[PDB]
């Protein structure tokens, strides 16, 4: 992402929607739900807050933080060696290796019995209220506004209170801005294309960046003169 | 004289069939 994510409260999206006199029955409560549907459906990893927590595994199980949304990596605390993924069907089960993890709910399922693990994860940024906080990006803000205008107009079109030409314009305009908003958040900055440059140009290919926290991923590869 | 429970339901049904024709011309078009 080229621009920085400056945070603003959710009611800044309601100044923009209630400029439209057909969207004047909108609420904070409706703006809360349609934001989280929009934040999810875009899947932009720049909208989330990166956190790291150390949890302790009791017997192939550990309790996961409350704010966790997606795990970046799980690693061991004493080694720093990262855990990949549990493909075993019979993991902590005895009959009569490379460590792994698996997460379903608020429980993580590891391959190690009694160990502390660091979990680097993503959460949602909150307010003084326990409410979501959105980027002030006028591309993000415009297409979140067009998201809610397209969900409200879809209800109104089912009711028969909106022209099919009106909904077709809103469905088209949200469809353009959703790609512009995707490209706004995905396309790297100059400082991220340098780390992409160093990963791409490697005379001796570095193929074990998952073992670290992808720390040396964008590091530059140097060759001695001889 | 007067009684309008069959004049009403026939007029209400004619406006229904006229409304039904109007919603059958609605198209959400699918070119760019």
């Amino acid at each position: 992402m080229v621009n920085n994510i400056n945070w603003v409260k959710l009611p800044v999206i309601l100044d923009r929607l209630l400029r439209h006199p057909l969207l004047t029955d909108l609420n904070l409560e409706t703006a809360i739900q349609y934001t989280l549907d929009f934040i999810s459906a875009m899947g932009l990893p720049n909208v989330y807050v990166d956190k790291i927590e150390t949890i302790d595994i009791k017997e192939y199980r550990g309790e996961l933080p409350c704010d966790l949304i997606s795990i970046n990596q799980v690693r061991l605390h004493k080694n720093g060696i990262a855990l990949r993924a549990m493909t075993d069907n019979f993991n902590a089960y005895p009959t009569h290796g490379e460590p792994s993890f698996k997460t379903q709910g608020r429980v993580i399922f590891t391959s190690i019995k009694h160990e502390k693990v660091d979990i680097s994860y993503k959460a949602i940024m909150l307010d003084d209220e326990g409410l979501p906080l959105i980027p002030d990006n006028p591309i993000f803000l415009k297409t979140l506004e067009l998201y809610i205008k397209k969900e409200w107009f879809t209800i109104l079109f089912d009711m028969g209170k909106i022209s099919p030409a009106v909904l077709n314009n809103t469905q088209q305009e949200y469809a353009f801005k959703a790609g512009q908003c995707n490209n706004e958040f995905v396309i790297p900055s100059v400082s991220e294309m340098e780390a992409i440059t160093n990963m791409w140009n490697q005379l001796i290919p570095r193929v074990t960046e998952f073992r670290r926290g992808f720390k040396n991923l964008g590091d530059k590869e140097y060759i001695r003169v001889h | 004289f007067g009684s309008g429970a069959i004049g009403y339901e026939f007029d209400n049904r004619y406006l229904n069939n006229q409304e039904m024709s109007a919603v059958a011309k609605q198209r959400l078009t699918s070119l760019p």
